[PDB]
């Protein structure tokens, strides 16, 4: 929600992206996150989680539904690879506009 | 023992259930502590009904239903008659027809006058007592002894 | 995907099949070719159904005369719905391949309560209520009165079906239960009776066991028409228990009192009938002289003559006598008594009730009660239960036993004693299925070793093969933890149950496992009392609060409403990131009914080997009789009863679609060779000695690493 509030007023041309480095599999939230997923899809904010030591289901659906990618750290060397991969700009999909 | 108690006296049965029903020609609930009550005065008379009893007409039973008490006792006496085995009759219907008449006799004796039943039973006595009653009566002990083991 | 099976060519809808599927199809075809009953096990909850159905369809096409039809039975209606979905997909695939419709029919039967279109019976949900109401509406009396067309609610759907469906059968198609309700509404016919008639001409019929095992209702629809049909039972490893339940009848004091009251109503109704209509209803006596459903199977059932009970009064007196005998025999306070033949002999001696007249008691009850034009059978149902018991006991006691419990368990003194008539061997009740049908395939998942099943159920199997799931990835990584952080034996023995250290080890293991495991976890205990004791000890200590912090915790209770609400919330917890830890009992109906899939019950935890209490006397008859006959050791059968149950309650996570998941058994007993051997092959072969007896910490670490491996894509 904080990221959405800041990114809502961002220009349409630029690609809004979020990389959640998830560590604790639990997610205690005041409101259901599935509802927030709808707003994220409407706002075309790409969310690509990187889980740690856990294949979290809610973040699996978050990544695939919102268009981002989900991954889990095999080890530190693979962690470097994952973040370096996310460095590069992501391809623009049909929802993306220029 | 689940009965609330005697039509007369229920203190004993409410508390401890050792007392057992006593069967009578009245088909009529009674309890030992009240059997003494009947022995002292009348000596074989139902308290409310006043039905006469030859010698106390008392035998231990444990069936709360008085109708069942009378029905079972009457059936016990009836079984002494018409005890011929089924295989004695090759006819398919005759296997259970006579049992139908036996059940009719039991029900007739329970409520309706037993004069006709007694006269009929005398007729059946004169014929069955010669062979069938004696044979089945003797074979009852044999079959029971084999069945028990 | 056409597979060139050894026997023939078999179509298949999905693109690829694992080698276990090839082995399954070839073994199944071998059994079908031998035309002999057999048993086989397949790991996957889903996939086996499609392979089995496709192979049966192809075999039907190749040798239509060999197999008349397929009778595929499933545990529960919610489960059999998924089977009809699979069959519909297969039929659409085959129809597209052929380019045209073929004379193939497939349908599922279900209770009138589950499916019906009459608004009056819609609001009520009780099965007995629906049965009684439908019997009233469809009663021969209601039908004859409908011919008169008098002002009275008559159920038009059955009448219209009689007029139309009798003339025209449904051409073909696949109809789910829900869709069949819509068809019945549209055509003004019964979704129930229409399917019942289609059973005569249906290629595939699917219904639960109680539609095919209990002689009361199974026989009528499983008549000899299917002389040579492929009957298949799916996931029917708990077949002995259900087959026993189909025979066991429980008599209680409250039920007996209700029976007495109902009998009083019966007598009053008979008097009213005599004063109102006597001759027309007396014609029943004539037809009786010539000579709720009977519980006697095909050959055991007899219909020579009703016996000495030829009139309403005589039969009512007979029921009074038998009910009095049962009432007193139950009121006796004493140790548990067993008396299979002696009970019949004592009944006959004490109350003068011959076994032959007692044999036809229930059948004559059905006929005589029909004569009375009663409002419904729901009110008199307890009397019918007692009548079924009355006829069964006089029918046979060679492989049965009457157990009397003046005192119930869990109560030092209770005024509601119960008389059980539990069976001891399931072969008696399942004999007609094997004998009538040319071949029966008991396909099961999580099946404990097949060798016992022929001993329990008297049949000569053709094939005995265990199929191991093979995938490019190790979907399942089971483990057994017997040593805690204290290196202390953690066996959940009866004498070791009270041990606070063992309870603490279980709590700590659950805490760490919930910390590392992703959302969704289910823990199965051995009993409600044991689960409550462990929960209370954890509550007294701080372990439970920490588990609550780490993840949400839900618990199971005997009450179905609370169970349903808790599970409904558990699913939402699994969907969200909170996660959930569902504590349940292995024997709990929730464990058997529920199915765990991807992101549901990710890590299945088994707290203690599931063993039934060694005091329930019913199991004593069931067990010692198996020792005497079929020569099964008491310990052997007991451990089998534990391993089969545990495999049932731990085999859910591998449902289908290759969804990862780990099965952890927190009991050193599972580490014993006998338990491992009796464990299903597919799980055991994955299990290895390296992880056989991991400590709590070591198991947690390996679980974390395995979850890491499964997280990444193929
Ligand atoms: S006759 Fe058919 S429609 Fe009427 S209550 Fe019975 S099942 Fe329902
Ligand atoms: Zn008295
Ligand atoms: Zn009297």
């Amino acid at each position: 929600s904080i990221a959405m509030q800041t990114l809502k007023h961002m220009p349409g041309h630029t690609s809004r992206e979020v990389l959640i480095i998830f560590s604790s599999l639990t997610t205690c939230d005041p409101s259901n996150i599935y509802d927030l997923i709808k707003t994220l899809k409407a706002a075309k904010i790409r969310v690509s989680v990187i889980g740690l030591s856990a294949e979290v289901r809610v973040c699996t659906v978050l990544a695939r539904e919102t268009g981002g990618t989900y991954h889990v750290i095999l080890d530190e060397s693979h962690y470097k690879e994952l973040l370096t991969h996310h460095v590069s700009p992501p391809p623009a999909s049909s929802s993306s506009e220029c | 023992m689940d009965d609330q108690g005697c039509p007369r006296c229920k203190t004993t049965k409410y508390r401890n259930p050792s007392l057992k029903l006593m069967v009578n020609v009245c088909g009529h609930t009674l309890c030992e502590s009240c059997v003494d009550l009947l022995f002292v005065r009348g000596a074989g008379n139902c308290p409310e009904c006043g039905t006469p009893l030859r010698k106390s007409n008392f035998r231990v039973q444990l069936f709360e239903d008085p109708t069942v008490d009378k029905e079972v006792e009457i059936r016990k006496k009836v079984l002494k008659i018409y005890n011929k085995r089924e295989e004695d009759f090759p006819s398919l219907r005759e296997y259970n027809d006579f049992l139908e008449e036996v059940e009719e006799i039991v029900f007739n004796l329970t409520n309706n006058v037993d004069l006709d039943n007694t006269k009929k039973k005398m007729e059946i006595y004169q014929k069955e007592n010669k062979d069938v009653i004696q044979k089945n009566k003797l074979k009852l002990t044999r079959e029971q002894e084999e069945l028990e083991e | 995907m056409k597979l060139n099976v050894d026997g023939l060519l078999v179509y298949f809808p999905y693109d690829y099949i694992y080698p276990e599927q090839f082995s399954y199809m070839r073994e199944l075809k071998r059994t079908l070719d031998a035309k002999g009953h057999g048993v086989l096990e397949m790991p996957s909850g889903t996939g086996k159904t499609v392979s089995l159905l496709a192979l049966i369809m192809a075999y039907q096409r190749a040798y239509p005369l060999e197999v008349t039809k397929l009778i595929y039975c499933s545990r529960t209606v919610p489960e059999i719905e998924k089977v009809i979905e699979e069959l519909r997909k297969l039929l659409n695939f085959y129809e597209k391949q052929e380019g045209e419709k073929l004379p193939f029919l497939g349908l599922a039967l279900s209770s009138r309560k589950n499916l019906c279109i009459h608004p009056e019976v819609t609001p009520l949900r009780f099965g007995k209520d629906v049965d009684g109401k439908c019997h009233s509406l469809t009663a021969s009396y209601v039908r004859a009165q409908y011919q008169h067309d008098t002002s009275l609610p008559h159920c038009r759907f059955y009448e219209e079906f009689d007029a139309h469906g009798r003339e025209v059968p449904l051409p073909a198609g696949i109809y789910n239960l829900d869709d069949l309700k819509a068809l019945g509404r549209r055509q003004g016919w019964c979704p129930y009776f229409l399917a019942r008639y289609s059973i005569l001409h249906a290629n595939v019929v699917v219904y639960s066991y109680h539609y095919l095992l209990d002689p009361k209702i199974a026989d009528l629809v499983s008549k000899e028409l299917a002389r040579k049909a492929v009957v298949v039972f799916d996931e029917a490893h708990n077949i002995d228990n259900v087959c026993i339940d189909s025979m066991s009848v429980n008599l209680t004091r409250r039920t007996l009192d209700r029976c007495q009251g109902n009998l009083e109503t019966l007598q009053k109704t008979v008097l009213r009938i005599k004063e109102t209509d006597e001759q027309r209803l007396r014609d029943e006596y004539r037809r009786l002289v010539e000579g709720a459903n009977p519980v006697l199977p095909d050959e055991v059932l007899q219909e020579a003559v009703p016996g000495s009970i030829r009139t309403a009064e005589h039969f009512l007196g007979f029921l009074r006598r038998l009910l009095e005998y049962v009432k007193w025999r139950l009121r006796v306070q004493h140790v548990v008594q067993e008396s299979p033949p002696a009970f019949l002999s004592g009944l006959a001696q004490r109350v003068c009730i011959q076994r032959k007249p007692l044999r036809f008691c229930a059948e004559r009850l059905r006929s005589l009660l029909h004569t009375l034009e009663i409002t419904d059978l729901a009110d008199f149902s307890p009397l019918t239960l007692l009548a079924n018991f009355a006829t069964l006991v006089s029918t046979y006691a060679k492989g049965f036993t009457i157990i009397i419990e003046p005192f119930d368990d869990r109560t030092p003194t209770i005024a509601n004693p119960i008389l059980h008539f539990s069976c001891m061997d399931a072969s008696l009740a399942i004999k007609p299925v094997f004998e009538r049908f040319q071949s029966v395939i008991i396909t099961s998942g999580t099946l404990s070793p097949l060798d016992i099943y022929p001993k329990i159920l008297d049949f000569h199997p053709v094939t005995m093969a265990t199929f191991t799931m093979t995938l490019a990835r190790v979907c399942l990584c089971p483990m057994i933890i017997g040593r805690g952080n204290d290196q202390v034996a953690i066996s959940s023995k009866f004498e070791t149950r009270e041990d606070i250290a063992v309870i603490r080890n279980y709590g700590n293991l659950l805490l760490e496992m919930s910390a590392v495991v992703p959302d969704g976890i289910v823990a199965f205990f051995t009993s409600y009392q044991y689960m409550e004791s462990t929960v209370a000890s954890w509550y007294e200590q701080g372990i439970l609060e920490n588990i609550q912090r780490n993840k949400l915790l839900f618990i199971e209770t005997q009450d179905g409403a609370e169970t349903s609400v808790a599970l409904e919330k558990y699913q939402e917890a699994c969907e969200n990131g909170r996660g959930a830890i569902l504590l349940s009992v292995a024997r709990g109906k929730v464990s058997e009914g529920i199915d765990f899939v991807h992101h549901y019950g990710r890590a299945v935890i088994m707290f203690g080997v599931p063993y039934v209490y060694t005091q329930s006397r019913i199991l004593k008859a069931r067990l010692e009789y198996l020792r005497d006959q079929f020569q099964i050791r008491e310990n052997d059968f007991l451990t089998f009863d534990a391993m089969r149950h545990a495999a049932q309650c731990v085999g859910r996570a591998i449902r289908g679609k290759t969804d990862y998941g780990l099965m952890v058994f927190a009991d050193k007993r599972f580490a014993r060779g006998d338990k491992r051997g009796k464990l299903p092959r597919w799980i055991q072969e994955h299990l290895t000695d390296a992880n056989l007896n991991l400590t709590v910490d070591e198991g947690v670490q390996v679980a974390k690493y395995f979850l890491r491996q499964m997280a990444q894509p193929f």
